[PDB]
């Protein structure tokens, strides 16, 4: 494609990719606690929430 | 061929002088016809109580109206005679009055100035006809919707300073205010070294000092009764007001936050970021694409009569801000669409946005300058507020300097998260609401 | 009806670091914003556990 | 001096793409409103005022 | 330095080039259209001209012009008066090579598509009801079309039964006919010379001889009343007088200077001009009078203009007629008319301090003379004029036909003839 | 690119012509195209006679497809008289927006 080439859409993601990092952080660890994650959840021993 | 940098060092310097009691003399000399000459003090509505408001706007509402050797029919038939003009304005913080004439005729100038500021007489007869004129001008400009909203958002912005009263006063205050108040005033103000005497044009500096000494040095040099305010560093507060009337065809808004002093070293930088918003108006040749990102939306959508941006400063505080003229339906959009943009700017700011900003400011510096009566005014205040009059390469080294961080950091202490001042004026009932306005003041997601 | 205009007092509601009307505001700026987003910062994470 | 504003009078429309659009001459000059009651008509879809075109800063 | 350096060409076009040490720098076209040069079945071609500066060109189109202006700082715009037009650009002095291409290009060659032409026709409703929120682009309409029949006699704006029919066929006409070489002048302020020379030496491949100027304005009495619903009359009784370029001009600018034409200081009681205090010998209430005088380049008006209340309107006019009789009666003195003469030096002066007022001073008169000529000159010839002939130019306004135009509540006015 | 095929790609495009069916029911190649933002501009660029012309050819040749049948073999459209009247205002509403995203990148 043309319509998206440039170097104004590669700043922008490299602005953004705090914005997908953070996005991507925050979705895989709540992926984590919402399933009951046991195989993350030892990873830290610090969440002792099954029992 | 002359380039810009060895064309900005050519121009000539600026000489100063001073007297025994303290006036300080300058002047700029470039070999025309003509000339202007003008005082400028430093007095205004600012140092002024409760008890008498209006009080400044008589001095200079009847200076011009008969000395104590020349009465006033006298004194402006002499002048008409020569072929000159007289001018005088007053604000929050200054005053001024100035003559134009003719290269020849400096002696008789500079001894008619003199004789205006030095010693005057206050005629009852003359105070009675007064009074009504300005009782008239009052209803006169209660009609400007312009003026009315610059004065309510002075209003609920600074609310209990000296700096929240208006230039002409309360009505039931102009009505009272007699000879004895009006003769202190200018006993206890209207003194050096508080005062310029600025000329330019075909000036010579020599004989302007002469001159000076000449009519000027039987002058009280020594402070009377020793009245020395102190500074009050002032308060900045989140409010809004709001009127309805209903029956008008337009609504005008107003807002604005803080922002620095005369001297503060961050002026520049925010002047280059307000140049990036910029203005508009319904008569514009080449709207609906024109570069501002706010410019373009309204022309093509049509939701603005209107719309600009102010950068109002005094000693120590200041205001940052935009006014808008526009319909009954489309207010919230132009909030919405206004507040966005700050918000894009405090954030990533590109390396395009800022070199067209630059060249902006760069060129409307040398434009305001071009000319005889602009010159000694500003030579007037250029020194009534720090001194040195900072000739055009020193503005121009501090243009060199501004970058896209810059931008970044400044725009990101003064504008994010902070609580603004808002003035509407009707009708305005979709103006949202000051929740709702105050939470478009920082983003979510950064 | 239109010079005239006075915001009548708002001086017993105001916080007692800005109620003196002398001095400005823009040191006293950081202790309420740090104060008044502190009630939602516990209520984040006690929505959260 | 052969113009027909270096002798005051009649006027002449200006207009740009930048700037707001102007009313030739005024008069010579404004006595008309130092006597009193010049209400300056309004309600319009009125023209704003000061003439915001040209700054220093 | 070389305070002007005149050029002829083959074809017309004066060049005329200031060298100057200033940051900034200025050029300007100057041409000899106006809604004069128009006849009965195209009024608003002009009005249409000056509003469409900005728009697509056979060397760029209307993206890449409003970009690249904005992108340096610089400006554009354009005047226009009943006799002539001017384009101006402006900017800084490293930048000038760049403004000028697109001025020379705006004017030399367009192309008018149909679908812009039939979107700028809703402008002109807007700009013409700002231009009439002050009572007198009103009154100066009506004057023109109640003392002429057929030249000068058109307004300046768009008559309101013709907005949507302007075609983009009469563009063309008007612009070939009359944009011709022979009749424009190009003047720079802080530029050098042969520079100017070259850049304009492209501009000739354009037309060679001019178009057609036609309609000599003969004159006739009208008078146009207008009611409305104002609480201030607006009037004004004119003459014909002199054309300028002639020796009796300058005494009929001194009688104006005499008589009252503005004021000087501020907020102020005007006690040196005579029909002012002629006046207020029994009018006590607001109100306002001066002269009133126009010289164009065939023809001229001279007379009185007066603002005043509704049902005092006819004793302040025929008040301001009987002191301009008494001028014409031998009652004048020498001393007045030496405080007359100083008016006028000082304002001319004053009118060329600028570096814009010294471009429309150039370019006003490099067209209807075709050289220049200081200061110095215009101050001796206007004080070479003696007592008589100020005396006899105001008995031809007395002696002579008359034009009247009111509006407002005319309730209590008088007729012409009265 | 060739020049002695170019009797063939002649011969193959008289094939692919009548192959594809809108000459029965009257239509011309512009007739056929799909209506994007881009297209939709280039439509109200057009002279009155060329647009009103444009509204019957569309009307005539829908509602044949809803009876099922087609038009007489006479008032076929030929394939040497037809004419691309949509072409020349379509290449100019494309290359003035190649110019407003190459000035956003540079």
């Amino acid at each position: 494609l043309s319509r998206f080439l440039g170097p104004r859409y590669r700043e922008l993601a490299r602005n953004w990719i705090p914005t997908a990092s953070m996005w991507g952080a925050v979705g895989a660890v709540g992926l984590v606690w919402a399933t009951d994650w046991r195989l993350i959840l030892d990873w830290v021993p610090y969440i002792n929430g099954k029992f | 061929t002359a380039t810009y940098a060895q064309a900005l060092q050519s121009v000539p310097e600026t000489q100063v002088s001073q007297l025994d009691n303290g006036l300080r003399v300058a002047s700029e000399q470039s070999s025309q016809p003509t000339c202007t000459v003008g005082v400028w003090i430093d007095a205004g509505s600012r140092y002024e109580n409760e008890k008498n408001n209006g009080a400044g706007y008589f001095v200079e509402h009847l200076a011009f109206k008969g000395t104590k050797n020349r009465p006033g029919s006298a004194l402006e038939k002499e002048v008409e005679s020569m072929g000159a003009h007289l001018n005088a304005y007053s604000t929050r913080e200054h005053t001024a009055y100035y003559i134009k004439a003719l290269s020849k005729d400096l002696p008789k100038a500079v001894e008619l100035l003199a004789d205006i500021v030095q010693n005057c007489s206050l005629e009852d007869s003359q105070i009675e006809k007064e009074r009504d004129v300005i009782l008239q001008e009052l209803q006169e400009n209660d009609s400007s919707m312009r003026d009315v909203v610059f004065d309510y958002l002075h209003a609920t912005a600074f609310q209990g300073t000296p700096l929240a009263q208006s230039v002409e006063g309360p009505s039931e205050n102009v009505r009272k205010l007699s000879r004895a108040d009006l003769t202190e005033y200018v006993s206890q103000h209207y003194k050096a070294p508080r005062m310029v005497l600025a000329a330019a044009g075909g000036v010579e500096h020599r004989q302007l000092l002469d001159l000076a000494q000449k009519h000027f040095s039987s002058l009280s040099g020594t402070y009377v009764e020793d009245a020395v305010p102190a500074f009050t560093p002032c308060r900045f507060t989140g409010s809004e007001i709001r009127h309805r009337d209903d029956a008008l065809p337009l609504a005008h808004v107003a807002i604005a936050v803080e922002g620095p002093g005369w001297a503060n070293p961050d002026n520049v930088p925010l002047q280059v970021a307000n140049a990036i918003i910029g203005h508009y108006d319904s008569t514009y040749g080449g709207g609906t694409h024109m570069s501002s990102t706010l410019a373009s939306v309204a022309a093509t959508r049509k939701l603005c009569q209107s719309f600009q941006t102010f950068n109002i400063c005094y000693a120590e505080t200041g205001l940052l801000g935009a006014h808008f003229v526009c319909d009954n339906m489309s207010i919230d959009d132009m909030m919405f669409f206004l507040q966005g943009q700050w918000m894009r700017l405090c954030t990533s700011a590109t390396e395009s946005e800022v070199v067209r900003g630059k060249n902006i400011l760069r060129n409307a510096l040398v434009s305001h300058l071009d000319g005889t009566t602009p010159v000694c005014e500003d030579i007037g205040r250029s020194l009534l507020t720090y001194g040195r009059r900072i000739p055009l390469a020193e503005w121009e080294s501090r243009i060199a300097e501004v970058d896209a961080s810059v931008v970044r950091e400044v725009c990101s202490k003064y504008f994010y998260d902070q609580c603004p001042a808002v003035a509407g004026l009707g009708p305005i009932e979709q103006l949202p609401d000051y929740n709702r306005i105050r939470s478009g003041m920082f983003w979510l997601r950064f | 009806s239109h010079t005239d205009i006075r915001v009548p007092d708002f001086s017993d509601y105001r916080r007692a670091e800005v109620l003196d009307s002398t001095k400005s505001s823009k040191e006293s700026s950081d202790a309420r914003k740090g104060f008044s987003y502190l009630i939602t910062a516990t209520t984040t994470v006690g929505v959260a556990y | 001096m052969l113009s027909v504003a270096s002798r005051s009078g009649p006027f002449a429309p200006v207009l740009s793409a930048t700037s707001r659009g102007v009313a030739g001459a005024l008069r010579p000059l404004v006595q008309a409103a130092l006597p009193a009651t010049s209400e300056s008509p309004v309600l319009d879809a009125k023209r704003s005022f000061l003439c915001r075109e040209s700054l220093s800063g | 330095p070389q305070d002007l350096e005149f050029t002829r060409l083959p074809n017309g076009l004066v060049i005329a080039s200031l060298e100057n040490y200033a940051p900034a720098s200025r050029i300007g076209l100057f041409i000899k259209a106006g809604s004069r040069y128009e006849d009965s079945n195209n009024l608003g071609t002009s009005h249409l001209l000056r509003l469409a500066s900005s728009l697509t060109t056979k060397g760029a189109s209307s993206f890449k012009i409003t970009r690249g202006i904005e992108a340096v700082g610089g400006k554009l715009s354009v005047t226009s008066t009943r006799e002539s037009m001017a384009y101006t650009v402006e900017c800084l002095r490293d930048d000038i090579e760049i403004l000028m291409e697109f001025l020379l290009n705006v004017t030399a060659a367009p192309e008018f598509r149909r679908w812009e032409v039939a979107a700028l026709q809703s402008q002109l409703r807007i700009d013409k009801a700002v231009a009439f929120q002050n009572p007198q682009a009103q009154v100066l309409e009506n004057l023109h079309a109640a003392a002429y029949r057929n030249a000068l006699a058109n307004s300046l704006y768009c008559p309101d039964y013709r907005i949507g029919k302007v075609t983009p066929d009469q563009l063309h006409y008007y612009v070939q006919n009359h944009f011709t070489s022979a009749r424009m002048a190009l003047i720079g302020l802080g530029v050098s010379h042969p520079v100017l020379k070259q850049v304009a030496e492209r501009f000739l491949n354009m037309r060679g001889g001019l178009g057609l100027s036609g309609a000599k304005a003969k004159y006739r009495g009208g008078e146009i009343r207008d009611q409305n619903g104002d609480s201030l009359v607006h009037a004004a009784l004119v003459a014909e007088s002199a054309a300028t370029g002639s020796a009796e001009a300058n005494a009929f600018s001194v009688l104006q200077h005499v008589l009252g034409a503005g004021p000087h200081v501020k907020r102020g009681s005007n006690a040196t001009s005579s029909l002012y205090q002629a006046v207020a010998k029994g009018v006590h209430q607001p109100f306002d009078v001066s002269a009133f005088n126009a010289s164009y380049s065939d023809s001229g008006l001279f007379g009185i203009y007066t603002i005043s209340q509704a049902a005092s309107a006819g004793d302040v006019i025929k008040s301001a007629y009987d002191q301009v009789k008494a001028i014409a009666q031998g009652n004048l003195s020498n001393t007045d008319v030496q405080a007359a003469k100083n008016k006028l030096k000082a304002g001319y002066l004053m009118s060329v301090e600028s570096s814009e007022g010294f471009l429309d001073e150039v370019g006003s008169q490099a067209l209807v003379a075709g050289s220049y000529m200081q200061p110095s000159t215009v101050l001796q010839q206007i004080d070479s004029v003696a007592d008589a002939d100020v005396i006899n130019a105001a008995k031809k306004f007395v002696s002579g036909r008359k034009s009247m135009a009111a509006s407002g509540n005319l309730g209590h006015t008088p007729f012409v003839d009265e | 690119a060739v020049a002695a095929s170019s009797k063939w790609l002649e011969g193959i495009r008289k094939w692919y012509y009548n192959a594809a069916g809108f000459n029965k029911l009257g239509l011309m190649r512009d007739d056929t195209i799909y209506e994007d933002d881009d297209v939709k501009e280039a439509i109200r660029r057009l002279p009155e006679n060329l647009y009103n012309d444009r509204v019957f050819r569309i009307k005539r040749a829908l509602d044949l497809t809803m009876r099922q049948q087609i038009l007489p073999k006479e008032q076929w459209t030929k394939y040497e008289e037809d004419k691309f009247y949509l072409e020349p205002y379509l290449k100019e509403v494309i290359r003035e927006r190649k110019e407003r995203e190459e000035w956003a990148k540079k």
